């Protein structure tokens, strides 16, 4: 029970006949999870956490960086991947609902792995994550620093699929999302007008929606979900809606949170993304890493 | 992730030249950007200068192009930075970094937001 760093090692589902890159990757480095759930829960007891200094997030990082290098020296479709704490160690995992990933956390628990969470590198949103239980949630080191990120973790998912190209999102489930951000963003932001612009410049995953199929990179035109006012109640002015995509040579997939960024009488805010690390902020929020005392 | 270490820097006379390296632990995938960033005194860090790995095109900022040029040793998982005709508003500390793009759509590299980062290397220029 004593906060410290140690290298982890990850859990797979992976079968040794599939010949799916994931699987080649898991199969080598991963060893086979535990049938076991394992659990130890705790109540009236703090701990402080900071999801933005976390070594957990670092460590699937470097595994992601070297699974995609060995993987293109065609299948592609993730697993979804456990990461468990060493003999010595445990991994905590704060259970208040409405954390926001920094500061006390009065309700924990005690896990030997994490939940399966498969490696999505994208952009501006986040998909096929973890929706966030009950209320929305919103994340950042300094709301008042506009350089840093915004993670916004969605309660409640908005199917995405996009063909051989274009993106399907229904408008209803897209107007009920921004309405809530906005007021939240009203609880964290004051007397001040919230609205949201696409990407003003940057690369091309950054200023589009940028993710892989099967193998296939997609960058989908933004403009059209990023293009509203939402001040004192709320207001969407783009053309269900429907996105642009580049081929570069189906997936059901659903979105579970957002990424923003503001620019300093109006505080507006745009997509962003870039550093996975944050897209994995978004599934390690939970645990940290402490010494067995 | 990749760790870097920048060496190469101190004093160099007007008009003078000086070689900066950088060279990580780690292996470099072939989807990262390297470059160099500078922060000068009093002032907020800009860039300099990016080199993809694995094609080798390069970016400059307009304040160096020409009097600058990146170039990198993928066997060695070192990048450089040759700097020609320094001046007295190049006195900075130089940072090398790396930025992972594993969805990029072209070999050319960013001029944005990298998010590994180096200790950084001190070049002073004396008028
Ligand atoms: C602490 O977390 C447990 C597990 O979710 C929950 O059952 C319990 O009600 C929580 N205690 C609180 C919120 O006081
Ligand atoms: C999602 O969070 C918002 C917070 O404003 C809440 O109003 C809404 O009921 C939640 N949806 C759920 C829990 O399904
Ligand atoms: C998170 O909640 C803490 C209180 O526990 C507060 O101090 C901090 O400002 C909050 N940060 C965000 C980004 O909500
Ligand atoms: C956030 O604002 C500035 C960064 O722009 C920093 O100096 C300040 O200390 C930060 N405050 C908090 C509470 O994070
Ligand atoms: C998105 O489409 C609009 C309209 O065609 C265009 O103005 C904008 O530049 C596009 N952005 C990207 C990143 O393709
Ligand atoms: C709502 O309208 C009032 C005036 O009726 C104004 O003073 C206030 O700033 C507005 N609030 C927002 C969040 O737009
Ligand atoms: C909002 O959408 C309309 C139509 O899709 C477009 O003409 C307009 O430029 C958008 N606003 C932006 C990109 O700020
Ligand atoms: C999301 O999961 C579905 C199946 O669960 C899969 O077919 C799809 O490719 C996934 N999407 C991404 C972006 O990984």
């Amino acid at each position: 029970w004593k906060e410290a760093k140690t290298t982890l090692f990850c859990a797979s589902d992976a079968k040794a006949y599939e010949k799916e890159v994931h699987n080649v990757w898991a199969t080598h480095a991963c060893v086979p999870t535990d049938p076991n759930p394992q659990e130890m829960v705790l109540a009236n007891v703090t701990e402080n956490f900071n999801m933005w200094k976390n070594d957990m997030v670092e460590q699937m990082h470097e595994d992601i960086i070297s699974l995609w290098d060995e993987s293109l020296k065609v299948s592609f479709d993730p697993i979804p991947l456990h990461y468990c704490a060493p003999a010595g160690f445990a991994i905590l995992k704060c259970n208040n609902k409405t954390f926001n990933g920094t500061g006390p956390c009065r309700n924990v628990s005690t896990v030997q792995c994490t939940h399966g969470i498969k490696p999505v590198v994208s952009t501006q949103l986040l998909l096929n994550g973890s929706l966030a239980e009950e209320e929305i949630i919103i994340r950042s080191e300094n709301l008042t620093n506009n350089a840093k990120t915004i993670i916004v973790h969605l309660n409640e998912s908005v199917n995405i699929v996009c063909t051989r190209a274009h993106c399907n999102i229904n408008e209803s489930k897209w107007n009920n999302t921004l309405q809530k951000v906005g007021e939240e963003l009203a609880k964290h932001f004051p007397s001040k007008t919230i609205k949201f612009e696409p990407s003003s410049g940057g690369d091309l995953e950054i200023t589009t929606h940028s993710f892989n199929c099967r193998g296939e990179f997609f960058y989908c035109n933004t403009s059209d979900l990023f293009n509203g006012t939402y001040r004192n109640g709320t207001y969407n002015h783009t053309g269900t809606i429907t996105l642009q995509c580049k081929i570069k040579q189906t997936c059901n997939s659903n979105i579970t949170g957002l990424l923003l960024l503001r620019d300093g009488d109006t505080e507006t805010f745009r997509p962003g993304g870039g550093d996975m690390r944050d897209n994995w902020r978004s599934e390690l929020y939970k645990y940290k890493v402490v010494e067995i005392k | 992730a990749v760790q870097l270490q920048e060496s190469g820097g101190g004093l160099v006379q007007a008009g003078g030249s000086l070689r900066l390296s950088c060279t990580a632990s780690g292996r470099i995938s072939s989807s990262y950007d390297m470059g160099w960033f500078r922060q000068a005194p009093g002032k907020e860090r800009e860039f300099v200068a990016a080199i993809s790995w694995s094609g080798g095109t390069t970016d400059y900022a307009d304040s160096v192009k020409g009097r600058f040029a990146i170039s990198k040793d993928n066997a060695k998982n070192a990048v450089y930075l040759q700097m020609n005709s320094l001046k007295p508003e190049d006195t900075a500390v130089y940072y090398c970094a790396a930025k992972w793009r594993p969805l990029r759509y072209s070999d050319y590299p960013s001029n944005s937001d990298y998010y590994d980062w180096g200790q950084g290397t001190q070049v002073t220029v004396s008028s």
